[PDB]
């Protein structure tokens, strides 16, 4: 038949046992069976709705058994091109008719238990037979594009219409089969701008489909190893714009971003440079999940060392710029980064130096207005605290007057081949440890003063630093327990 | 519902936390010296219960409700009030099936009047819907006469006479409501206009845009399944620039949003006109409601007023030839004859009238609780007596509390507390 | 069994109404506001209407058009940014800085 005719008119619409039986006897000995049958399944089709759940079923396992049967026959073979393509066209149609009309009521659901299992059964069944029809190339088939298009286009829009609602999204084997489907669709039929306008539209529209945005794009990244979707819908976030009023969207993208952090750094990192260029916008949300992500990236991307050499220079500019984002009008923001700097610091085995400069960040955060931006000072500075590269020689003991003397000492064996930069590399490592335990000594007494909070957890995290301080035997911590003190 | 213990900490002379419990659903008097605390309580009664006229809680803000403006070591004054939900008939649109409900603000040095319900923070709009819902309207009151307002009463206007005498069969808490609504109503209709007119000017430009686009997007697309030779390769390359290939799918999102956007629209109309109705319909009813409560005030009000004065009378009027909801004068007779001024009666005559028409509107719908700050001190022995005797015996029904300096009052009173002042704070006790 | 099941509907939609729960996610699909026209529930079996289950009532009613009203500005707002297509944040540390005694007390 026609595409466009029975689209207009389907896009602008309002004893079946025994013709079902008749269908499944003519379709039991070949698929290709379907003169005036093709009428009694359209109708049959658009009688869905009125038809019995147990008729509904057999109506829906005979149309995938048929489907599938025809996938596996062009599986196995691969004039008579055309009529393929007929037969073709029409259980698309067919599909599209039965789906739509299947999205249906499940809206009007949870807005019962029995048929949200039967729906969810017949979405798993009639996901296997489409994803059977998607196993095999259209590109052969259909000489030109469009129709390629339009073809690929009936299939995908009522899945997408089917996604809206958030029930279905819950369920992890019909959120796996449509993120397979998609992963599909992108990858062996290109067509690389109409989904990502699709997932665009949901994740504007909608603000529980990030975190399948997100796990589509890193299914196709890790088996169908097709980064270009993810670079543009990158670009089309640094380059899209928001209006004043709506705030879902905002925070649908920020929730976006953030999943794709958590779920593949490495390929999102390569758009971060069109990225940056969102942080300007005065949207908070955005700017936060630009900062978390920022953070994540630089955690996880650091279990590979091959990772690191290979991408050095533009995570040095993402950490200098993680560390100037410690000062914004937002203290979300300033919380943000202390907490994407803590991430980084989890561990100590690399990036030795950029631990003075959180360290000295820190220590100067530790005067903020913002409360929150205080406790998390505090927490980073703990952090920092509990474990420091600081430990080869003379571990978890901090003292000032002994670690000076060593320093005379070190100066003294100086002055008095390889011991000229051996030498070299201990005063400077000293060295480091004095300014490093001169931050900390003037951070304890910063904390020691704040001990005194209106907000409860600004004095108990003060506490527990002061704790984690005393700990480790320091001269000035018996200052902080007796201020500690008063906290009676 | 029944007051059964209140705890004061913190709140004017009341600087410790202290405790009154074993009241007596009966009747309760407060007595002690001049300046002892037995104001206090009625104070702290009305703070509980959202009080919004600070003056008069003798107060200029809510500082002074400090022990001593929080500067003697005190900072935090909190009020606990517990009732006891016995009788499902005075109980609570929305707190009938748990029972002892409890109600406690706080005021601290910084922080203004957190309320908590049961151990639950709760908005000032619940505590306040839920005493306006048992005819405890502070804001206009119709159950508790402050110190030196006895004689007052008279004198407020013919609207505070309506609106007392709407206190009674409950159709208070209806008008302010109605207004809040109205008011609600016109925000959000100058909101759905400015959201309307704002849509219209964006998107019908765009609309048309767009539709005048699909034409030439129909044309590349025919162009290109035509192409499938340079000649069609020129304009097939310079149409491509800006033809937007899946522009099908966001026409379409478009086209379904905006015909949402239009149904909410309709909705939302058709819901406005409907309540405009309803509202019509219920203020119809209302109406006669008000006229059957004003005929059965006049009545109870004039018997109540002749059995205490044997040689007096008193009735309602409306307020000059209007009607009756546009405001209620009261004209008192003496002996045979009427009385065209009211300034000219007696002070205890003018607190008799106004003991009379409080115990009428208690006898169409009693309150759960009556309090009466100091209401003999223009009456003299005899009538305050008497006073007392028939709150105990005649009336009962209702729990009262009372404030009295004389023992002709508290004499026969069920429960009595006594409040001293020992050493900077105030302190009640039993008997 | 409608009475019932009515009572109980109203019952609930008015205590969702107090503790102020309605927002713009459940403003539709609530007959509340159908339940406000009929005024059998509001008339007793006395037939005169209750003043507290009206303003209840009206108090929901005015709730679920809020949200509605929200609900549409909001659906507004995602439509026109469908049809969409400095140096202000970063300050001086020096204006981000703030610039009780047990025993006294
Ligand atoms: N803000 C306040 N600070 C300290 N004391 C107060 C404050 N407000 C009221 N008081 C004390 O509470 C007492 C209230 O006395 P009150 O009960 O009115 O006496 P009476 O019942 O004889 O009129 C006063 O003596 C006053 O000293
Ligand atoms: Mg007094």
């Amino acid at each position: 038949f026609s595409l466009s005719e029975y689209l207009t008119k389907f896009q602008t619409t309002d004893d079946p046992s025994r013709e079902l039986n008749v269908i499944i006897d003519q379709l039991a000995v070949s698929p290709e069976q379907i003169p005036d049958s093709l009428e009694a399944l359209i109708d049959l089709c658009h009688d869905f709705p009125h038809l019995t759940p147990k008729l509904q079923t057999q109506l829906s396992y005979l149309i995938s058994s048929s489907l599938s049967n025809l996938s596996k026959d062009i599986k196995a073979n691969l004039g008579l091109i055309p009529q393929w393509k007929r037969h073709l066209e029409e259980y698309g149609y067919l599909i599209q008719v039965l789906l739509t009309f299947l999205q249906d009521e499940l809206h009007k659901v949870s807005s019962n238990v029995e048929l949200f299992k039967r729906d969810c059964n017949q979405m798993e069944n009639l996901l296997e037979s489409i994803t059977k029809l998607l196993e095999i190339n259209l590109s052969k088939i259909f000489q030109t594009t469009p129709e390629k298009d339009l073809f690929i286009g009936l299939f995908t829009r009522p899945l997408f219409v089917l996604l809206e609602i958030e029930p279905v999204t819950k369920v992890s084997s019909l959120k796996m089969f449509i993120q397979r489907i998609l992963a599909m669709c992108v990858k062996n039929h290109g067509q690389s701008s109409s989904i990502q306008s699709s997932l665009m539209t949901n994740l504007t529209y909608f603000l529980h489909l990030s975190v399948f945005n997100a796990e589509l794009l890193k299914l196709l990244n890790d088996e169908y190893n097709y980064p270009q979707l993810t670079e543009d819908i990158l670009k089309e976030i640094s380059t899209r714009v928001f209006n004043a009023k709506d705030t879902t969207g905002p925070k649908a993208i920020s929730n976006f971003l953030i999943k794709l952090s958590e779920l593949s750094p490495g390929i999102m990192l390569r758009q971060m440079n069109l990225v940056i260029t969102l942080l300007n916008n005065s949207s908070i949300t955005l700017r936060c999940s630009v900062v978390e992500a920022c953070g994540n990236i630089v955690a996880e991307l650091a279990q590979d060392p091959q990772t690191m050499e290979h991408y050095k220079q533009q995570i040095a500019v993402l950490i200098e710029l993680l560390e100037e984002r410690f000062q914004d009008s937002n203290p979300y923001v300033r919380t943000k980064a202390i907490q994407g700097c803590s991430k980084i610091c989890d561990l100590s085995s690399k990036f030795n130096k950029s631990k003075a400069k959180f360290t000295s960040l820190a220590v100067r955060s530790l005067q903020d207005r913002s409360s929150l931006v205080r406790r998390n000072s505090v927490k980073l500075l703990s952090k920092l605290l509990l474990k420091h590269p600081f430990k080869a020689i003379h571990g978890s003991q901090l003292r000032l007057s002994e670690w000076e003397e060593y320093l005379k000492g070190s100066e003294s064996q100086l002055n008095s081949t390889s011991v000229l930069m051996k030498l070299k590399l201990m005063i400077v490592y000293y060295k480091d440890a004095i300014s490093f335990i001169k931050e900390i000594h003037k951070s304890i007494e910063l904390i020691s003063n704040l001990l005194f909070s209106k907000n409860r957890n600004e004095v108990l995290e003060s506490m527990d630093f002061l704790v984690l301080a005393d700990a480790f035997d320091i001269e000035l911590s018996e200052f902080g327990i007796k201020k500690m003190l008063h906290l009676v | 519902m029944k007051v059964e213990e209140l705890i004061i900490d913190g709140f004017k002379s009341y600087a410790t936390r202290t405790v009154i419990t074993d009241w007596d659903p009966q009747f309760n008097a407060i007595t002690g010296l001049n300046g002892s605390g037995k104001s206090n309580i009625l104070d702290a009664i009305c703070f509980v219960l959202g009080i919004a006229s600070m003056s008069t809680v003798r107060a200029s803000s809510l500082q002074d409700l400090i022990y001593k403006r929080g500067q003697a070591g005190v900072t935090k004054a909190s009020v606990t009030i517990v009732f006891d939900n016995t009788d499902k008939s005075n109980s609570p649109i929305g707190f009938t099936n748990s029972p002892q409900i409890s109600v406690t603000r706080q005021v601290v040095l910084g922080g203004t009047s957190k309320y908590l319900i049961n151990g639950h923070r709760a908005p000032q709009q619940s505590v306040l819907q839920l005493f306006q819902s048992v005819q405890l309207n502070i804001n206009n009151p119709n159950f508790l006469i402050m110190q030196g307002k006895i004689t007052k009463v008279l004198n407020m206007k013919p609207s505070e006479i309506l609106s007392l005498i709407e206190e009674a069969a409950g159709t208070k808490m209806f008008e302010d409501r109605r207004e809040k609504a109205e008011r609600t109503m016109s925000k959000k209709e100058t909101k759905l206009q400015e959201n309307r007119t704002l849509l219209t000017e964006e998107i019908e430009p765009k609309l048309e845009k767009l539709r005048n686009e699909k034409r030439m997007f129909l044309e590349f697309q025919s162009t290109q399944t035509d192409l499938e030779s340079k000649q069609l390769n020129e304009k097939f390359q310079e149409l491509r620039k800006k033809v937007n290939p899946n522009i099908m799918n966001m026409i379409e999102n478009v086209e379904k949003k905006e015909a949402a956007l239009k149904t909410m629209i309709k909705t939302i109309e058709k819901d406005k006109m409907k309540i405009q109705e309803t509202i019509s319909k219920l203020n119809e009813y209302k109406r006669e409601t008000l006229v059957k409560t004003w005929e059965k005030v006049t009545l109870d009000f004039g018997n109540i007023f002749a059995d205490l004065l044997p040689n007096s009378f008193a009735k309602l009027v409306p307020c000059e030839g209007k009607d009756v909801t546009q405001g209620l004068e009261v004209k008192v007779k003496l002996g045979n004859i009427w009385k065209e001024s009211l300034i000219e009666l007696s002070g205890g005559q003018r607190s008799l009238i106004a003991l009379s028409l409080i115990m009428a509107l208690l006898q169409f719908r009693p309150a759960p609780m009556y309090i009466l700050d100091e209401v003999d001190a223009a009456l003299d022995l005899s009538h305050t007596q008497n006073i007392g005797h028939l709150i105990k015996t005649r009336f009962k029904g209702s729990q009262f509390i009372v404030v009295s300096l004389k023992e002709g009052m508290f004499a026969n009173a069920n429960r009595v507390f006594r409040t001293r002042f020992q050493d900077g704070t105030s302190v009640v006790s039993i008997m | 069994t409608n009475r019932s099941t009515m009572m109980a509907n109203f019952e609930e939609w008015i205590k969702m109404a107090t503790d102020n729960k309605i927002n713009s996610r459940n403003s539709w699909n609530f007959a509340l506001i159908d339940y406000f026209y009929d005024l059998d529930v509001l008339k007793d079996g006395e037939n005169n209407i209750n003043f507290q289950k009206a303003s209840a009532t009206l108090d929901g009613c005015i709730k679920i058009y809020s949200s509605r009203v929200d609900s549409v500005t909001t659906e507004t707002g995602k439509l026109l940014s469908g049809l969409a297509q400095l140096e202000t944040t970063l300050v001086e540390f020096e204006t981000i800085k703030m610039k009780i005694d047990p025993l006294f007390k």
